[PDB]
């Protein structure tokens, strides 16, 4: 069948602009890698370390400690430490796995605050309120008081959250497949495990801006979801 | 541009993978359509060819035929009375008066519609034999699709440069005939006016009176 | 396999095993015999017209949900699918599951635009490929269109391709009988299924319509 | 709103190591630079409180 | 047809004296440079690229300066001000500019603002323009392609050919039309959508001779 007819098929690296380069540290093996890094926050640190102050009230002299070297700590090395796993903050694999869970959230917040709002009519935002006066879901009021749940959404996610920490690999950190891959969509190193990454990558950004776009529009407009686009089609 | 492997084509720059193999451009307007493939046989080609080709001429007299009669009373003449809406021309021949050719009595005032019937099935049957036979007392050419020997007085196609050229615009205007004709048909069942009033209509309120202004007058009710 | 070669099975039954078409020999998917008309003696023909089917088939598939799903919601007032083009024309337009703000179509010009643009080059990604894939089977591409790598094996593929065709000549055979259903019973497909489990010998074909249709 | 600034400014000086230029010119390895900021902050509280 | 020797002209039949340098090389040659004021090469290279780029605009604002009044007349949108030459104003209003007539739309409230941004962005993409950027690098000053060819309808060398005549040709009667805007608004004082409807109800009175006319004196 071949083509070429209705689209032009040039041949490059697909970047967030189309002309320019991938910094050093982007190399394009991550899942939607597109080069777009224009802070370097995934850029290698580099850090410095001063000596201990002297505070030895015992000696005539106490002199502050002066630079004792220059070292680059090496980044996505996860340890026993349960307060703080990895080896450096700004690191290109910690910061994957905090874009995915902050979209793989995203994703659930932006249908969740769409499907509630088309079931019970309620904003999002005063959805909140709403459960907190009178607990209820779907119309139907649960057998819970607002107190326990709040203590159980606490401990419920406490443990859930606990239970996610405790991987070390660092990939699998990002994907634990297991019991959370049942279907073995995306378990192997296919191809096809890695259009799969990088549908996952695409869907979470865009789920993390339009979250993004739901509180803005609450704050600005005061509606919710469903009501701000209602808004704007009356607008006019 | 029409013939050889270069020719234009009906997907345009998608019909590159839509040419079936035996079309080939040795035809006039071979675009290469024939998705269902109907054309497969040569020879229920060369048959089809024909029958496109005589539906096409049939279209095109349809074509100016349907519309010289409301045109000229329009603004004109106005001799046709209720007979100028081409679907609605046929009980001309059923007037007090008759069919009167341009509305004037004097010329033909045909009254019997036996007789015309007759008349045109001995006219059209003998006529549609010869070009079955391929062969008559006119000049064939030798083309029963082609005839010119003496259906071309004017000799408008004396080289065959021409004559190619001008077998696509012969069937390239057929084709818009046809093409048209089917909507004098469906805009009159759907409509009931005539081709000129639908056009009327749209140049008014061309947001208002399209296709879609009808589209619920054959909801199948309950 | 049982869907392939000489011992498949037959739109006859019994009643075929001396009667087959000597071109069809079980090569392709949904190969029950019959061409009783001989339309794809042809070889060309019939690929032309295998195609056909399967175009018509998945149309069809997507037909005969997309008939039944707005009228069986709540949301778009259970609406009939051959009364559901004329919304666009309704006050509020076309609001997608009866939401206000989905969609909010008012004007049928602007989605006949959208929709002659964005299906011809749909259709000619079809026809001599494109980006989604280019040199792939004219009505099995894959890749792309099979993201979920589900027909991988060409055993299960094979059996996977019967599978469509079957669902989708009953698709195709259904979508007739809701043509002619809504022409006669005037009502939507939900509407008289509901009827016929009411009083099935009281509300059926030959009820109260049959008498009527001549 | 002080509280979500809090928060934030608390993640951002949890997360960014101090400039070597300001960690030497504030003696940020010296405990009693803390001390003298605080009895900063909290004279200008009582002021305020006042 | 419209390139070579053997190509249209400006003066129809009778242009045989058509200036050596415009030798049919460029699109839109008609050889119609009476004037002599791209006699010089460089001259003439620079003048190519002022005629596209005008054009270009030309056809944004011929478009621009009907679609905002065509809306209002066909009641499909009530814009502040739908005329173009009283576009401007809709900045001063109590509501500001909302575009396509809704609040939450665009809302802007501040001509300086406005401004401000308009020559930052302009600015910027104007150097990207003659010097490459984001969007990509210099080749052809006029005819960049590339990121500004996304269908590929460039893609065939032949087809480019004629389709830079069709650019040039739709962007010269921009030019022109556009230009009428002008005079028309500053003579008839109402939007060119309205002047059409004005001579189509009666193209034998509302015409610029039977108003106006003997009026600019
Ligand atoms: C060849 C194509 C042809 C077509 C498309 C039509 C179409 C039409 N003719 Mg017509 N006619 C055609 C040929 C002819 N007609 C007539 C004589 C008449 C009459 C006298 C009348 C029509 C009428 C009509 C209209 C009503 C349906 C009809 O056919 O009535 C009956 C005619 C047929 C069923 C056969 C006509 C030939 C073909 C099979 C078309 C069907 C209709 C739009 C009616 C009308 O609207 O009059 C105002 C009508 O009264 N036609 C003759 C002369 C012998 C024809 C010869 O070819
Ligand atoms: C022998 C007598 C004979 C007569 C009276 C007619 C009469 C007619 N032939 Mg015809 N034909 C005859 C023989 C033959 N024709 C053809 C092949 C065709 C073709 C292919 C076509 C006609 C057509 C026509 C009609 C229009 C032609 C026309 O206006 O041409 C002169 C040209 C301009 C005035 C017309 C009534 C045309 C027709 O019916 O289309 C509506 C048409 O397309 N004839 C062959 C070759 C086998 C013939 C062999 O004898
Ligand atoms: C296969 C495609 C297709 C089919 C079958 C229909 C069918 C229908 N549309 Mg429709 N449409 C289709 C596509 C489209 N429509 C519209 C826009 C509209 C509007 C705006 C309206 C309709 C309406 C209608 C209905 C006319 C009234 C009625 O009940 O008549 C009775 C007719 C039947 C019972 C069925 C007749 C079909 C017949 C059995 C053959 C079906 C197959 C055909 C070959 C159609 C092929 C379509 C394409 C490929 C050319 C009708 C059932 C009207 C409606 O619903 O108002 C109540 C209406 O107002 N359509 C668009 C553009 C957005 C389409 C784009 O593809
Ligand atoms: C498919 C082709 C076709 C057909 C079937 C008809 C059929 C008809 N035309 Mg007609 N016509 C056609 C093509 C056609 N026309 C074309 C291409 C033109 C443009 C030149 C005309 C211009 C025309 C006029 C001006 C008139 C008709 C008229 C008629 C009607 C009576 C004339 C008649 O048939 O007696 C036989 C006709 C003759 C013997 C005349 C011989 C030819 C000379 C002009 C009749 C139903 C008359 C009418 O009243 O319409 C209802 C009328 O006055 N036609
Ligand atoms: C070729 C097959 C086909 C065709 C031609 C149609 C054609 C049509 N369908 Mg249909 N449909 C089909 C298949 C098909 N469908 C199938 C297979 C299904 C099962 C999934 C459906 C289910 C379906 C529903 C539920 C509805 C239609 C509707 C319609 C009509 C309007 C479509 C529209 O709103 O714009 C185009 C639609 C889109 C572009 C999809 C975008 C959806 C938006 C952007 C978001 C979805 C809403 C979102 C979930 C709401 C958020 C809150 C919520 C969670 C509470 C139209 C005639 C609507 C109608 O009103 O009928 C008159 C309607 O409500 N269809
Ligand atoms: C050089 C070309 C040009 C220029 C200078 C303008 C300038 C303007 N247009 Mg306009 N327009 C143009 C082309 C142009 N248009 C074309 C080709 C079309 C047809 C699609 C339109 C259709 C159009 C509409 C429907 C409207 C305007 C409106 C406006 C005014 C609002 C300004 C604004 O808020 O921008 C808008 C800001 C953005 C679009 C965000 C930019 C994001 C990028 C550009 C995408 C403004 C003076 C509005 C108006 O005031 O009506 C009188 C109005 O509603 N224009
Ligand atoms: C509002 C912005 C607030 C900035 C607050 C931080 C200012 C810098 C603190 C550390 C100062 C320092 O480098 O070491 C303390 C400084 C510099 O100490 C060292 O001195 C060396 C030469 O002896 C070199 O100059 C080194 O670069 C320098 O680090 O010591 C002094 O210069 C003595 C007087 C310091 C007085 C305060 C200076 C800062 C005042 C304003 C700063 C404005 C803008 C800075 C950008
Ligand atoms: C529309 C979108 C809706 C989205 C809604 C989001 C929330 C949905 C509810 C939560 C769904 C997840 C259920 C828990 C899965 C899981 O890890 O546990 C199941 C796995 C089993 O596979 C074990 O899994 C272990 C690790 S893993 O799970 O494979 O990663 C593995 O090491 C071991 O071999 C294997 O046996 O067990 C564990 O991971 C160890 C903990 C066992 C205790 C499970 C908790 C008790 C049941 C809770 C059910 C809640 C519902
Ligand atoms: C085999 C054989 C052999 C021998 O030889 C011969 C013979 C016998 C002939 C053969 C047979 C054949 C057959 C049976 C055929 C049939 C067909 C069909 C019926 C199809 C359908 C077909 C059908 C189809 C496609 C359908 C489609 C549909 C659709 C799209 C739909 C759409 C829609 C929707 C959703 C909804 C809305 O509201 C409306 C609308 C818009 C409307
Ligand atoms: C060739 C030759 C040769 C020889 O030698 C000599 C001679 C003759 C001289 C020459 C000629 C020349 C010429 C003709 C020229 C012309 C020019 C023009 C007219 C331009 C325009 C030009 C024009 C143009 C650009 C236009 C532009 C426009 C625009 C932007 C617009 C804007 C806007 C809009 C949209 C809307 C709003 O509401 C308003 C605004 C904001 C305002
Ligand atoms: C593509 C292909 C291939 C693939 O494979 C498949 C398929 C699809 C099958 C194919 C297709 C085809 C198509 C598309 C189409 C067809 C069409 C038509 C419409 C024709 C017509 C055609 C049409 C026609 C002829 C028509 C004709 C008409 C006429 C003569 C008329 C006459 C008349 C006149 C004047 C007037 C008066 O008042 C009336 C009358 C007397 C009546």
């Amino acid at each position: 069948r071949s083509g070429g007819a209705g689209y032009r098929q040039y041949s490059g690296d697909a970047l967030w602009l189309p002309n320019t380069e991938r910094p050093a540290w982007l190399d394009g093996s991550l899942p939607g890698d597109r080069g777009f890094d224009p802070l370097g926050l995934s850029r290698p640190a580099e850090y410095l370390q001063i000596d201990l102050d002297e505070l030895d009230q015992n000696a005539a002299v106490n002199k502050a400690g002066g630079v004792v070297g220059a070292f680059t700590p090496v980044a996505d090395q996860v340890s026993t430490d349960s307060l703080a796993p990895y080896s450096e903050v700004f690191g290109l694999q910690r910061f994957r796995e905090c874009e995915l869970i902050h979209g793989r959230w995203a994703m659930l917040a932006c249908l969740g605050a769409l499907v509630q709002e088309g079931v019970t009519g309620d904003s999002w935002v005063a959805a909140q309120t709403l459960v907190y006066n009178q607990p209820q879901y779907a119309g139907i009021d649960l057998p819970f008081d607002i107190y326990t749940l709040a203590v159980l959404n606490s401990v419920l996610m406490g443990g859930v959250e606990l239970f996610r920490n405790s991987e070390l690999d660092p990939e699998r950190r990002c994907y634990p497949g297991g019991a959370f891959d049942p279907l073995n969509l995306a378990s192997d190193d296919s191809e096809r495990t890695q259009k799969l990454r990088e549908a996952e990558i695409k869907h979470a950004r865009l789920a993390m801006v339009s979250f993004l776009g739901y509180t803005v529009q609450a704050w600005y407009t005061g509606e919710g979801a469903l009501g701000s686009l209602n808004k704007f089609a009356n607008g006019f | 541009e029409f013939y050889g492997p270069d020719r234009a084509k009906w997907l345009g720059p998608f019909s590159e993978g839509s040419v079936p193999s035996y079309l080939k451009g040795e035809f006039p307007g071979d675009y290469g359509w024939d998705t269902a493939g109907l054309s497969a046989d040569p020879e229920t080609f060369a048959r089809y060819r024909e029958i496109e080709v005589i539906h096409a001429r049939w279209a095109m007299l349809g074509a100016l035929g349907c519309l010289t009669p409301e045109l000229l009373q329009n603004n004109g003449a106005a001799d046709f009375g209720e007979a100028a809406v081409w679907f609605k021309a046929g009980a001309s021949i059923f007037n007090e008066d008759g069919l009167n050719y341009l509305g004037n009595p004097s010329l033909i005032h045909a009254q019997s519609i036996v007789a015309v019937l007759l008349t045109q099935l001995v006219i059209m049957g003998a006529a549609e034999a010869y070009r079955y036979s391929g062969e008559g007392p006119v000049e064939t050419s030798g083309d029963s699709l082609y005839p010119g020997g003496f259906f071309d007085p004017l000799g408008l196609a004396d080289d065959p440069d021409t004559l190619a050229e001008l077998k696509v615009k012969e069937i390239k205007n057929g084709r818009l005939a046809m093409f048209s004709m089917f909507g004098f048909f469906v805009q009159g069942l759907v409509t009931g006016k005539s081709p000129l009033e639908n056009l009327a209509d749209h140049l008014a309120e061309p947001s208002v009176n399209n296709g879609f202004a009808s589209a619920t007058k054959f909801l199948p009710l309950p | 396999s049982q869907w392939y070669g000489p011992d498949r099975p037959k739109f006859l039954g019994p009643y075929s095993t001396n009667f087959v078409p000597s071109y069809l020999t079980g090569e392709f998917p949904g190969d029950y015999g019959w061409d009783t008309s001989g339309l794809s003696a042809d070889p060309a023909t019939f690929a032309r017209y295998r195609e056909i089917e399967v175009i018509h088939a998945r149309w069809a598939m997507l037909g005969a949900l997309g008939c039944v799903v707005p009228e069986l919601l709540d949301g778009t007032n259970h609406i009939a699918w051959f009364k559901a083009g004329a919304e666009i024309f309704g006050d509020d337009g076309i609001q997608y599951l009866g939401i206000p703000g989905l969609i909010n179509a008012k004007s049928i010009v602007a989605t006949l635009i959208v929709q002659v643009v964005l299906m011809s080059y749909v259709e000619g990604y079809r026809v001599n490929g494109g980006p989604a894939g280019t040199g792939l089977d004219a009505v099995y591409p894959g890749g792309n269109f099979d993201p979920l790598g589900l027909a991988d094996d060409p055993d299960t593929l094979a059996e996977l391709k019967v599978k469509e065709i079957k669902n989708g000549r009953l698709a195709m055979l259904s979508m007739f009988g809701f043509f002619i259903q809504a022409i006669v019973t005037g009502e939507g497909p939900i509407k008289n299924l509901n009827d016929h489990l009411a009083d099935a010998s009281a509300n059926n074909f030959y009820a109260l319509y049959a008498k009527n249709l001549a | 709103a002080a509280g979500i600034l809090g928060v934030l400014a608390g993640l951002f000086h949890l997360c960014v190591r101090p400039p070597q230029r300001l960690y030497n010119g504030l003696r940020m390895g010296n405990i009693e630079t803390v001390l003298s900021s605080s009895i900063a902050a909290v004279f200008w509280a009582a002021f305020v409180v006042s | 047809e419209f390139y070579g020797p053997d190509r249209v002209k400006f003066l129809g039949p009778f242009s045989g004296n058509t200036p050596s340098y415009l030798k049919g090389e460029y699109p839109g040659d008609y050889g119609w440079d009476t004037a002599g004021l791209s006699a010089d090469p460089e001259t003439f290279a620079r003048y190519r690229e002022l005629e596209v780029i005008h054009a270009r605009w030309a056809m944004l604002g011929a478009l621009g300066c009907v679609t905002p009044e065509l809306l209002q007349r066909n009641g499909a949108a009530n814009f502040g001000e739908a005329v173009w030459f009283k576009a401007g104003a809709q900045i001063f209003q109590e509501g500001g500019l909302d575009y396509l007539g809704n609040p939450n739309l665009v809302h802007a409230q501040s001509i300086v603002a406005i401004l401000l941004t308009q020559v930052v962005l302009m600015g910027l993409i104007e150097g990207y323009r003659v010097n490459g950027g984001p969007a990509g690098e210099v080749v052809d000053p006029i005819y960049p392609g590339e990121a500004f060819d996304p269908l590929g309808l460039a893609d065939d060398p032949d087809t480019l050919a004629e389709l830079k005549v069709k650019e040039i040709k739709n962007g010269r009667l921009a030019m022109v039309s556009m230009f009428g805007f002008f005079i028309q608004a500053i003579v008839t004082g109402k939007g060119p959508v309205q002047n059409l409807s004005d001579h189509l109800a009666s193209p034998s009175t509302d015409n610029f001779y039977s108003l106006y006319a003997k009026t600019l004196a």
